[PDB]
DNA sequence: CGTTTTATTTTTTTTTTTAAA
């Protein structure tokens, strides 16, 4: 019983019960309770081989395990956080010694995820200094603010240059410091002395249980001084913390104070290969099922022209580059970029949303609703001094990720003309009278085009239906029809299908079997250590067959190519060579560019 | 005192560049000869020689820079003084070079004190606005003459006493005219 | 056992916005 006057929390105890705990520890997940998972060993220890052994400091672990143990750890580890964590990292740093003894036990470990939230939108007197975790998205890429720790003196006669650190805001002076003699009066200067480090970026709450009409609140917290700069800042992000406050000065005039608290979060953590799965790894590849089966998972429910899942084909297996080690110049990026076009309501945004709604990198966007010009970061007004800065563009922070545009005749002429070079060129001149530079950023582009008519007018080649000139209609490889079978034929089909997924309350796992997980890793590997190469083979096709790629030129309103295309097939080589296990090029691939392009290219008639 | 770690430091920069630097003779006395128009305090040394000669104490050296860069200065004019028709006049100037060695991303607290090296480019800038940097004066009473270092941002006119104890507010305004101070500017650089 | 406290306005350039036969 050795205790603050003002608290129930003590060191030994919590200190006891978990060592206890990770000594009650085989990984009790994968070794007491899911016996039926398995990596049998303290993990801790195991880690302090999977740490020294890996020299990797700085360890990351949650506490949530420990439901099971006595769980007034639990609480007074909730509510008397900052004072009983550093005992849990005491008991690791004498778990150092269990497994090595006469380490070079010099460094520390950095660190919870286990408690819940709802939402940031209101929140009580009770709930001042407890452990919270809430998520996002991030809005700010800020700058670093250091801050200090100690003052380091100087003299006047014999060398009285004394040192001291800080409790947190005080140095004492009697008439010399450390009253030495006092052969001259007290001394300070503060700069060889330790500082520290953080920053300020505020998150946007993105739930699906935003209530009712209601406005973005937000939220924000510093780092310290190993939290700094984890972050591509702005994407759906999670974060523990601890509640925080702090008065106000009152005014400004002097000392008086504020009534009010401000508050804000503490700053601790945030949220986002295997060897021995090779097996399905191979299987995968080798079986000729890869132009369907994958697609056939990625609309879950729908078929809808199931030659746009063929088209969802052109998209993973990841997309190699032809960059240019031998030569260094023109740098050739191997860019990916078509449209969905419209003139009827289709699923143009569904695709566009069941992929902003899983890949991370999430935007959804369309004319007449924001401008073309958010790349600013406006300083409409800053606190600043007018130090004009436009710290973040928006619409560039898709960092190889995808913004979902929709609607896409809808603006004016500015718009969706001044982006007319980065499509292929990643570049953002920013030439003002402001700050200047050369910038780079390049993702993945997809649209909902739609000429100035609802229906394709009849009668009439394409060409003539956007009001783009066959330059820029013609321009890329295809940009995809989305038409209606004339017929009740294909339409009672998703009907029957789909009538009853309210009416389902179930789903079927076919030989088309929804795979989990074993789909979503096999990816990941897809571009580690084979590379593509194209050597002689599948080169000579369209070398040849320019002659028919080009020589339907001959012919106004009809239409041939032009050499950028050329490149989006060489861009095309890349992806089917080492699945199906030549990384050298195979000669069917350019197929597949017709399979793809004269399905509305040589649809030419006239 | 600790600090004299670095005047040893600075034992070592005297003893190699008053000695045989390289070429069969000096490298650091052109710069020395050339200094004497305005008393022109610039002198570049290469970081190498902390290597040629120091044998890598560069670590005894690179981390109390902004530290000890002073008694680095200190030494610039103890060499002046031992050949060149003196007086103490000799300020402080020193660009050092030579250090394979190169970013905004490496960059923290611990940071302070080194010696790497960096490029950027010029915009946003500007001109001379000089600081009249030392200077004199005493508390209302008598002391008439302090050839201190008023430098450092902590400074004020108003000082309590030399001799005698005398006020504590009061001040005079003394000699801003025969001494010697700086000059410099100021920008905004931006990444490579 | 005494002798002292405290205020700022108009113009720029950007990004917004808005007008006539
Ligand atoms: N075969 C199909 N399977 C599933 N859904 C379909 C199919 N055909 C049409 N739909 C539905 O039709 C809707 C089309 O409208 P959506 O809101 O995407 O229109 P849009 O593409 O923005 O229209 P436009 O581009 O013409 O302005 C989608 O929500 C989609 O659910």
């Amino acid at each position: 019983q050795l205790v603050v006057w003002g608290t129930n929390v003590v060191v030994s105890q919590c200190k006891s019960k978990f060592k206890s705990f990770i000594m009650r520890f085989i990984d009790p997940s994968a070794e007491q309770d899911e016996i039926s998972e398995n990596i049998n060993q303290p993990l801790y220890l195991q880690k302090l081989e999977e740490i020294h052994t890996l020299e990797e400091p700085y360890l990351n672990l949650n506490c949530a395990h420990l439901k099971t143990f006595d769980q007034d750890l639990y609480r007074q580890l909730i509510c008397y956080p900052q004072e009983v964590i550093p005992g849990f990292d005491m008991a690791i740093n004498e778990m150092f010694f269990e497994r090595y003894p006469a380490a070079l036990l010099e460094h520390q470990i950095q660190v919870f995820n286990a408690d819940k939230t709802r939402n940031m939108r209101s929140l009580n007197p009770e709930d001042m200094d407890q452990l919270i975790s809430i998520s996002g998205m991030v809005i700010r890429s800020s700058n670093v603010i250091p801050e200090m720790r100690e003052a380091f003196f100087s003299c006047n006669i014999c060398s009285f240059s004394t040192t001291v650190e800080v409790d947190r805001g005080r140095i004492n002076q009697p008439t010399l410091c450390t009253n030495c003699n006092t052969n001259h009066c007290f001394r300070l200067i503060h700069n060889r002395s330790e500082f520290t480090d953080k920053q300020l970026v505020k998150l946007q709450e993105s739930p699906d249980d935003m209530a009712a009409g209601q406005t973005p609140h937000n939220v924000l917290l510093y780092a310290h001084n190993d939290l700094v700069d984890k972050v591509q800042p702005g994407d759906r992000v999670t974060v523990t913390g601890i509640y925080r406050a702090t008065p106000l000065k009152t005014g400004g005039l002097s000392s008086s104070v504020k009534s009010v608290y401000k508050t804000h979060v503490d700053v601790v953590h945030f949220r986002k290969f295997p060897p021995e799965r090779v097996e399905l790894l191979q299987l995968l590849a080798k079986k000729p099922d890869i132009y369907d089966r994958l697609a056939r998972a990625i609309a879950p429910s729908i078929y809808e022209n199931d030659d746009i899942k063929k088209g969802i084909l052109l998209q993973l297996f990841g997309g190699t580059k032809k960059k240019h080690a031998t030569l260094g110049r023109q740098n050739f990026r191997s860019e990916i970029h078509l449209l969905l076009c419209g003139d009827p309501g289709t699923s143009k945004s569904q695709m566009l949303q069941y992929v902003f709604n899983l890949v991370p990198r999430s935007q959804y966007t369309s004319g007449r609703g924001s401008s073309a010009v958010g790349l600013t970061a406006y300083v409409t007004k800053d606190p600043e001094t007018r130090q004009l800065v436009l710290q973040t563009g928006a619409l560039v922070l898709a960092d190889n990720g995808v913004c979902c545009i929709d609607e896409f005749d809808k603006m004016n002429d500015s718009t969706r003309s001044v982006l007319h070079e980065v499509m292929e060129q990643q570049t953002l001149s920013i030439a003002k009278a402001g700050i200047i530079c050369q910038l780079n950023a390049r993702t993945s582009i997809l649209a909902a085009a739609n000429p100035a008519e609802s229906q394709w007018n009849k009668r009439k080649n394409i060409i003539d239906n956007v009001q783009l000139p066959h330059t820029l209609l013609s321009r890329f490889d295809l940009i995809f029809l989305v038409l209606d079978p004339q017929d009740e034929i294909f339409d009672k089909r998703l009907a029957s299908h789909l009538v009853s997924l309210y009416y389902v309350t179930r789903h079927e796992e076919e030989d088309t079997m929804f795979d989990m997980s074993v789909l979503r890793d096999y990816i990941a590997y897809a571009r580690e250590h084979l590379s593509p190469t194209l050597s002689d083979e599948a080169q000579q096709r369209l070398i040849q067959a320019y002659v028919d790629m080009r020589k339907v030129g001959a012919g106004r309103g009809q239409i041939s190519a032009y050499p950028r295309q050329l490149e989006s097939l060489i861009r095309l080589s890349e992806a089917h060579a080492k699945v199906r296990l030549s990384n050298q090029v195979e000669l069917l691939d350019v197929e597949e560019a017709w399979r793809l392009h004269r399905e509305a290219l040589k649809q030419s008639a006239t | 005192v600790k600090d004299e770690v670095g005047i040893r430091a600075q034992k070592l920069f005297q003893d190699f560049l008053e000695e045989f630097k390289e070429d069969g003779e000096i490298k650091y006395t052109r710069p020395a000869a050339s200094l004497e128009s305005p008393d022109r305090c610039t002198l570049e040394v290469s970081f190498e020689d902390v290597e040629k000669y120091d044998q890598n104490l560069a670590t005894a050296i690179i981390e109390e820079y902004y530290h000890i860069y002073p008694f680095l200065c200190q030494s610039v004019s103890n060499y002046v003084k031992d050949r060149i028709g003196l007086k103490t006049q000799k300020d402080c100037y020193v660009a050092f070079t030579e250090v394979p060695t190169r970013k905004v991303r490496d960059l923290t607290t611990s940071k302070i004190g080194t010696l790497i090296r960096i490029s950027g480019q010029v915009v946003r800038t500007h001109p001379v606005h000089p600081e009249l940097v030392s200077g004199v004066f005493m508390c209302l009473d008598c002391q008439t003459e302090i050839r201190n270092v008023e430098q450092q941002f902590k400074f004020t006119n108003p000082t309590i006493c030399r001799n005698p104890v005398c006020s504590n507010r009061k001040r005079f305004m003394l000699d801003v005219e025969k001494s010697l101070f700086l000059d410099f500017q100021k920008i905004r650089i931006q990444e490579t």
